[PDB]
């Protein structure tokens, strides 16, 4: 159940005295070294070329935060603070109140994407579907706050990624 | 006129020079420097868009604070931002190097490295993906580009 | 360059992890151990996971144990693809760090798959893990084993008969027997020394005593047997891996007690205790019951442990973190007495530290 | 000989983008010479490639447009130009365009 | 027109120096499995002019605790000394055709350590005073060495004379007589240009960047460009040693064209060899070239002042 | 001394290439044929004028043309 | 003559690519940027201390075995002559004392590095 | 794949064509159309000088056969 | 894949081992991108009765 690394006396006959010592003056594990390094030289290179070919990704794959809506046009979020509960970095704001016809809707509901830790939490808390962590990561910005998202622009990316959103959705939902 | 078209292709090609030369520094801090060595990973590969590592400040362009910026080593990287020649750029990747991050309300996390080093190109993740570090470094190159810094002193 | 004392200065990283979990549930203090040893994340999670599972009096499904062993294995082919190619990149061979990279973002690639992130999953949970394979990730984990074995062969062919290797590892960083027990070192730290120690062996943990492989011990204690012994270990890791695709079970991939994982959502918009526990794990959690425990599994680099207090609350009253570097890093003041600043760069090599789990 | 045939391989990479100038375009604009299956193109321009005989990472391409919603895209192609209907595709996430 | 002569000399081997930067990260780039430059220009080629116009207009950052009249004096040095060990090199007729211009060689090989060396001192920093003593340690090891080597190589030769050198293998290339003496010089040749597995002045992992840890851009091109052309000029003089080829009178662009892909090969062999293998400590470089090359190299320098003696082939001096 | 040797050969091969080299060095141009041609070619080459001798009527062996029968000749380094 | 043109030359666009590398960027000189690098942190105490030598018998040897390729080094030319048993047998002399020298060397632990 | 290093050692390679090449055809420019006189012993320089004395136009490449004399 | 004959047998040379068995860039034989809707299993306390949860 367990093995000895190096413990191999070396044999000390003629032959092999004589092929160790051809090794020593005439180098044979270098060249073996060269060889093996010439022969990663002549391969295909697994170099994509980004931006052009896009590293592979699954549907569970978590980047840019986005609220949906309903097949109706109406928002899902209501209001029930379990994506701010449950939110190891306390990233998300939330307040609410009753809007013009009664619904439990949100005010304020704000994701710092410089304290989200990007662990999915939110979007397996919420019981509505309404966060959720979506497919796009090249949102970099040239200024900080610019990652301090509130409601207006996780709407808008909700409605901008929400034609394959529901597609990993759709791919994935039977595993939750 | 005729010296607006000589900044302005003077220009051009400084910024052509700076952007396709870019070498960053070896610098890691935390789990991002995992993925900015899979940004330098054969599948990414750096080194093809003129990004390669030198290892001192004074021989490299861009410092990718990689990684949590701790109170005890924020003048460590203000020395080495200093000790960088200029043009110098800084390149934030992770959210704790951006905002504080996970170890947000922590006492020794400086809540992202603004605080103490200009920061140009902010990388969100945790980590982002090499995938993602690469977009924020071709983003650092557009930014590269479109500098204008011989047509406002010809300007000025 | 004789090198007459070294002292590390370490804390550059410590961010304050363990008094950050002290005010944030199990489930929210779980993503902490990925950020720990950040090349053994699935692993961190593991040893929390059994922490809390050990304080909670339950216990994983066998699909959800023999997945946490798969992805251990997985973690520690990770693991040591960075400890071996750090090690030659600091030496001066930084050539099989790109061609194991490819290997590990393949691997990194396995991890998006299952769980989203490909390096922070927060995918072993207490209570097993959090969301069962997705179809045909088993067969590429078989094509990926299946070609593993001629990396490892092409690595061990670059560096293991190589003299100038042999120059850099043989007469360095010896540690005796007695001088590994009585620093705390663990794993490969002992078993460069020949010491016949593994936790997955002499303390068994999920399904480790139902899989078959080998613990490999060296003979000088310095950096050359150390290097071995990972190498070894990813080729017995490829051994645990194929034992753990042949024999994966059928089933659930939660406790089902619902008290503890939470529901489906297919059934926790059904029903209505799945609602209520579904509403109170990922508001409140689970209540763990009052008591301390030191939970230590073999993670790739030694024994990890957490020694985890709780006080009857859905929060942890203390949770320390015993991690291998901090004890191996203690010892690299001995290692390094008698070597040279090009040596004790192959010391901080084979002494595989993460200063994430050595500051937290 | 088999070397002949990479020759005619490279002529026939020439010929296959709509001769030498735009051979020379994908060339200075993508780094990257080969003939794909042209899958799909977006509402902005975006041509989108497969080549299944690629290993998996070179399989599936896009070249941009050159210009999309006012931008002059002709060498300041950006990663974010996808659409998130070909964002899945493009990614990996799915067999289907 | 002499003039002409000498910047038709010297600027292409700039200019081979800078497209030897994209050789370098190309090569590199596929040994090591993924792709070297090859955005910047067409698959690479306007990467080198990227990375010469980009250290020429960074700011040049002369040290506070710097020695400057040494600090600026020793890229200097450098550069001019990368240029000057390229005048007795037959390709195949020199520049300037020196009756000892081996030892022309030799001597301005020994001079180039001050390079390095003024520049680690100069620049009064750790790292650089730690890479300008492992220098010395570098150079007392292969300087020991280099001399019988040669020695031993040109008593098959006659005379000190590196145009002499090619009509010396008109009948078989000298690697073939003196194959030991050919494999110890490469190794003498690696250690001599600071190239891997010999860096250990600009010991990246070791040190941050050695000698050179101070110069930013501007001062520290001339480093670089003068380490890549002493590779140039070395694989150039070793193909000249044991590769030399067929020399045309009416035709020298056959001699040109056959060592110039010959000298090719050695410097893809450099960069080859650099792709392989780790970095000596630099005690075991002092107990190779002492105590594994020497008295291999003193028994090879017996064996070839006493074996044209022992088969009546002492070739002429003239 | 055979024990001796393969054991030495078994340790430090470079020093046995060392002494087997710098050993026939020394012995083997006492050994040869060939020395005495190559002492017999230093000393026919030619460097300096050979200058003439004033004939004062009794030297036979001493030539009055380049070309004479008499005199020193080279026809063992055209054979060989 | 074309000698000192040649060497003037290589001098003078090796101090041409300097005066070029100063004169042309822009520079913003502050006292932290000129300051010692040591690692991010400050370097405790000056480099100007002594650096001992460890390798300080193989550097004075260094001196004494470059000596010996000053004497052994007309061998080509010394072949030419017609005393050649002679040339031969201190020729063979010189590079075995050499040796005998470096045998001296290696079998009292000169070679070897102190500490 | 690996060939596309092939352009770049040839430019390398042109680099390393130009200087010997140059100095070939400069060597058979301001010598007449044939190599430079090698004067590597003080015999061959007293040759080169008498060339220089009996060219009478102050060039060593300047030569003259049996035209010259009667 | 498509490195031709002699290139591949030259690169088989040089590594000394059988390539083209064991190749590290992945083709078709991997994974659909796009996989079949599974049933997942239920656990062992899905049943309705003899399921008390004291017991
Ligand atoms: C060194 C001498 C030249 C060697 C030529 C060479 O590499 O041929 C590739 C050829 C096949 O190489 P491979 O590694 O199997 O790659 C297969 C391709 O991926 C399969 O080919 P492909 O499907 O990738 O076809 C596309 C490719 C086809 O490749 C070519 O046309 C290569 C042209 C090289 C010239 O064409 C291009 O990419 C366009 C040309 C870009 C490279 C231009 C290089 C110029 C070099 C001179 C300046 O190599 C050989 O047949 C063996 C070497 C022959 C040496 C002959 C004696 C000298
Ligand atoms: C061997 C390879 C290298 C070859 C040489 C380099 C090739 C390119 C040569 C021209 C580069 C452009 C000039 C140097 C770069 C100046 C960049 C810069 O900071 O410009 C702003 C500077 C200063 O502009 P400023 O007034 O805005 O200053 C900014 C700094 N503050 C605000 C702090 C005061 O511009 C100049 O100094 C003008 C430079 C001359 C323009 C070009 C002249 C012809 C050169 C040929
Ligand atoms: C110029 C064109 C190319 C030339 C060929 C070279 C191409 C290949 C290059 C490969 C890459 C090398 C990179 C650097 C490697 C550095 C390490 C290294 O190799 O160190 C040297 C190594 C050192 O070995 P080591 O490191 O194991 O040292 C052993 C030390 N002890 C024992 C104390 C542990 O080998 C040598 O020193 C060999 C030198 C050359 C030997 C030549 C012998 C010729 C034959 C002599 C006669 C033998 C028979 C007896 C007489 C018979 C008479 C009939
Ligand atoms: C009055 C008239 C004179 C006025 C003064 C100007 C003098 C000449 C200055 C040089 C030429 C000016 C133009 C510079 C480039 C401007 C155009 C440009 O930037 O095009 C962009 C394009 C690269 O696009 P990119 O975004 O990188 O592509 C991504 C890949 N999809 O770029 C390209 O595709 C090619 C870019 C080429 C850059 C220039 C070529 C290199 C410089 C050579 C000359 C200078 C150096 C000489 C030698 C010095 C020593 C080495
Ligand atoms: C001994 C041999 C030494 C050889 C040294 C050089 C080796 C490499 C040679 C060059 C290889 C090809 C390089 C091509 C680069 C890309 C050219 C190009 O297309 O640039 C485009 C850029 C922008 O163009 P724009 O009009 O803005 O495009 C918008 C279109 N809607 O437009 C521009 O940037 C403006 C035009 C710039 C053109 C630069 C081309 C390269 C010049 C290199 C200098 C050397 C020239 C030859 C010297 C040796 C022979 C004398
Ligand atoms: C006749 C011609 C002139 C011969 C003398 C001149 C030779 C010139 C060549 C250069 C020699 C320079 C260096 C010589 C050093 C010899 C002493 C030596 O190294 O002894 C120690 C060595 C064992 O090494 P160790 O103790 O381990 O060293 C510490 C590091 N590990 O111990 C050994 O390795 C054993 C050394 C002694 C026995 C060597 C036997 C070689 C036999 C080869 C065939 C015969 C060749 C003819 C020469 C006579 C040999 C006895
Ligand atoms: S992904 Fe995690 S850290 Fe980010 S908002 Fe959701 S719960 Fe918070
Ligand atoms: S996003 Fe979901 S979990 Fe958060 S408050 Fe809205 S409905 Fe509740
Ligand atoms: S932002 Fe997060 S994942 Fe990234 S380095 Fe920081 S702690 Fe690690």
């Amino acid at each position: 159940t367990y093995k000895y690394v190096n413990l191999r006396e070396p044999s000390m006959d003629m032959k092999s005295v004589t092929d160790r010592a051809a090794q020593t003056l005439l180098w044979t594990e270098l060249i073996r070294g060269l060889g093996m390094t010439l022969s990663y030289l002549f391969r295909e290179p697994a170099t994509i070329n980004y931006p052009f070919e896009k590293g592979p990704l699954s549907p569970r794959f978590r980047g840019e935060h986005a609220l949906r809506r309903y097949p109706s046009g109406e928002e899902r979020c209501i209001a029930c603070k379990l994506c701010e509960a449950v939110c190891p970095a306390q990233a998300i704001t939330i307040e609410a109140e009753p809007r013009a016809d009664g619904s439990r809707r949100t005010t304020r509901y704000d994701i710092d994407m410089t304290k989200c830790i990007y662990c999915g939490f939110c979007q397996e808390a919420c019981p509505v579907d309404a966060i959720v962590e979506g497919p796009n990561f090249e949102f970099s910005t040239e200024t900080h706050e610019e990652l301090l998202y509130n409601k207006e622009k996780l709407l808008n990316n909700g409605d901008k990624w929400e034609a394959e959103i529901a597609a990993n959705i759709q791919a994935d939902y039977l595993y939750r | 006129s005729r010296g607006e078209y000589v900044v302005a292709k003077l220009d051009d090609l400084i910024n052509w020079a700076r952007r396709s030369s870019l070498w960053p520094m070896t610098f890691g801090l935390a789990c991002c420097a995992v993925e900015m060595m899979h940004m330098a990973a054969p599948r990414y590969d750096m080194d093809r868009f003129g990004v390669v590592f030198r290892a001192s400040p004074r021989q490299s362009d861009v410092m990718i604070v990689a990684g949590t910026l701790t109170n005890k080593m924020a003048p460590a990287l203000r020395k080495v931002y200093d000790q960088m020649p200029e043009p110098r750029y800084v390149v934030s990747m992770g959210s704790c190097a951006n905002g504080g991050g996970y170890y947000h309300y922590s006492y020794s996390v400086v809540r992202g490295c603004d605080r103490i080093v200009p920061v140009d190109i902010y990388v969100p993740g945790c980590p982002p993906t090499a995938e993602a570090l690469l977009y924020g470094i071709l983003q650092l190159q557009k930014k590269i580009k479109r500098e204008k810094r011989l047509r406002i002193w010809y300007r000025r | 360059e004789m090198v007459r004392k070294c002292d590390p200065h370490i804390g550059l990283l410590h961010r304050g992890t363990e008094k950050l979990i002290e005010y944030k549930t199990y489930l929210q203090a779980l993503p902490y151990f990925d950020r720990l040893d950040y090349v053994s994340m699935m692993c961190n999670e593991q040893a929390y996971s059994l922490a809390v599972e050990k304080l909670l009096n339950i216990q994983p499904p066998p699909r959800a144990q023999w997945i946490r062993v798969l992805f251990g294995e997985i973690t520690r082919l990770l693991n040591h693809i960075m400890a071996v190619t750090t090690h030659a990149l600091d030496i001066g061979a930084m050539t099989p760090f790109f061609w194991m990279f490819e290997e590990r973002e393949k691997m990194f690639e396995f991890y998006e798959r299952v769980s989203g992130a490909r390096m922070h999953a927060a995918y072993v949970r207490p209570g097993g893990v959090h969301q069962d394979l997705p179809l045909g990730l088993m067969d590429d984990i078989y094509e990926f084993s299946k070609n593993f074995s001629l990396r490892i062969d092409e690595l061990e062919e670059m560096l293991t008969n190589n003299r100038i290797w042999r120059n850099r590892t043989v007469d360095i960083g010896v540690v005796t027997a007695e001088d590994a027990l009585n620093y705390g070192f663990s794993g490969v730290m002992l078993r460069g020394s020949g010491i016949q120690w593994d936790l997955r062996k002499t303390q068994p943990y999920d399904v480790y005593d139902q899989v078959e492989f080998d613990v490999p011990i060296g003979s000088r204690g310095d950096c050359y047997d150390r290097y071995l012994c990972r190498v070894e270990e990813m080729r017995q890791s490829i051994r645990i891996i194929s034992q753990c695709l042949n024999k994966m079970p059928p089933g659930e991939i939660k406790v089902d007690d619902a008290k503890v994982s939470p529901p489906k959502r297919a059934e926790m918009k059904t029903s209505m205790e799945s609602l209520i526990h579904h509403f109170k794990l990922y508001t409140e959690g689970y209540q763990v019951p009052p008591g301390a425990t030191y939970t230590a599994i073999e993670a790739p680099k030694g024994e990890f442990g957490v020694y985890l207090v709780s006080d009857g609350s859905s929060r942890p009253y203390r949770c320390k973190i015993k991690a291998p570097g901090f004890a191996h890093l203690a010892g690299l003041d001995k290692m390094s007495k008698g070597h040279m600043l090009a040596d004790v760069v192959a010391i901080i090599g084979t002494q595989d530290i993460v200063f994430g789990e050595v500051d937290r | 000989m088999e070397l002949l045939q990479v020759l005619k391989r490279g002529l026939q990479q020439v010929s296959g983008h709509g001769g030498l100038r735009g051979y020379l375009r994908v060339l200075f604009r993508a780094n990257d010479v080969r003939v794909g299956t042209l899958v799909g193109e977006d509402k902005y321009g975006n041509k989108y490639y497969e080549d299944n005989k690629q290993f998996f990472g070179r399989h599936r391409w896009v070249i941009y447009t050159t210009e999309m919603n006012g931008k002059n895209t002709f060498w300041d192609v950006d990663g974010s130009m996808v659409p998130p209907e070909w964002h899945r595709w493009l990614h990996c996430m799915t067999d289907d365009p | 027109m002499f003039m002409i002569n000498v910047l038709t000399l010297i600027i292409p081997i700039l200019l081979a120096v800078a497209f030897l930067t994209l050789v370098e990260r190309k090569v590199l780039g596929y040994m090591q499995f993924r792709k070297g430059p090859n955005v910047v220009g067409p698959y690479g080629l306007l990467q080198p002019i990227a990375d010469a116009i980009k250290l020429f207009i960074k700011e040049p950052l002369r040290p506070a605790t710097s020695s400057i009249s040494m600090f600026i004096l020793a890229p200097i040095l450098a550069l001019t000394l990368a240029l000057t060990m390229w005048i007795p090199l037959p390709m195949p007729y020199p520049l300037i055709n020196m009756n000892l211009g081996v030892l022309f060689m030799l001597a301005m090989s020994s001079l180039a350590v001050y390079s390095i060396l003024w520049s680690g001192w100069a620049s009064n920093s750790k790292y650089a005073l730690i890479g300008a003593l492992r220098a010395v340690a570098q150079t007392i090891s292969y300087e020991v060495t280099l001399a019988i080597i040669l020695l031993s190589v040109l008593l098959m030769n006659g005379s000190f004379t590196l145009s002499t050198l090619i009509i010396t293998q008109e009948q078989v290339w000298l690697i073939f007589p003196a194959w030991p003496l050919a494999m110890m010089w490469f190794i003498s040749t690696l250690a001599e240009t600071n190239r891997a597995p010999f860096d250990l002045t600009e010991g990246e992992s070791e040190l941050v960047s050695g000698f050179n840890v101070e110069y930013a851009a501007g001062p520290f091109a001339l480093f670089f460009m003068a380490e890549y052309a002493n590779i140039i000029m070395m694989n150039i003089f070793t193909t000249t040693l044991f590769l030399g080829a067929f020399h045309n009178p009416y035709m020298p662009e056959l001699y040109t064209i056959n060592f110039t892909i010959k000298s090719l090969l050695l410097s893809i062999t450099f960069l080859w060899i650099r792709a392989s293998y780790p970095r000596f400590r630099y005690d075991q470089l002092m107990h190779l070239l002492w105590k594994n090359f020497l008295p291999l190299t003193l028994a090879l320098c017996m064996w070839h002042v006493s074996l044209p003696i022992l088969l009546s082939s002492i070739p002429p001096q003239t | 001394v055979a024990a001796f040797l393969k054991n030495v050969w078994a340790k430090e091969p470079v020093l046995v290439a060392s002494f087997a080299i710098a050993g026939l060095a020394v012995i083997l141009p006492t050994l040869s044929p060939y020395t005495k041609y190559s002492l017999m070619i230093n000393r026919a080459t030619p460097y300096n004028y050979p200058v003439p001798l004033r004939d004062d009527g009794n030297m036979p062996d001493v030539p009055s043309h380049p070309q004479d029968p008499q005199g020193p000749s080279l026809e063992w380094l055209k054979r060989l | 003559m074309n000698l000192m043109i040649t060497l003037l030359t290589n001098f003078t666009l090796a101090t041409l690519l300097v005066t070029i590398a100063f004169w042309l960027p822009q520079l913003n000189v502050y006292s932290e940027k000129t300051s010692p690098y040591e690692c991010g942190f400050d370097p405790m105490g000056s480099a100007r201390l002594p650096f001992s030598m460890k390798f300080f018998l193989v550097a004075i040897t260094f001196l004494l075995f470059d000596l010996e390729i000053a004497l052994l080094l007309p061998l080509p030319w010394a072949s030419q002559t017609t005393n050649l048993n002679t040339m031969l047998t201190m020729a063979l002399l010189l590079i075995f004392l050499l040796a005998v020298s470096l045998a001296y060397e290696w079998t009292q632990k000169g070679l070897e590095w102190t500490e | 794949m690996w060939f596309e290093v092939l352009p770049g050692i040839a430019v390398m390679g042109v680099c390393l064509f130009i200087p010997g090449m140059a100095t070939a055809r400069i060597h058979r420019f301001s010598n007449g159309g044939r190599e430079k006189r090698v004067a590597h012993y003080s015999y061959q320089w007293y040759l080169m000088e008498r060339d220089r004395r009996v060219s009478g136009v102050n060039r060593y490449y300047v030569s003259k056969g049996l035209e010259n004399i009667d | 894949a498509s490195a031709t004959r002699l290139i591949q047998g030259l690169r088989n040379w040089a590594s000394g081992r059988d390539l083209q068995a064991k190749l590290q860039l992945r083709y078709q034989e991997i994974s659909k991108r796009t996989q079949p809707p599974p049933k997942l299993p239920v656990g062992p306390s899905h049943r309705l009765s003899n399921n008390y949860y004291c017991a």
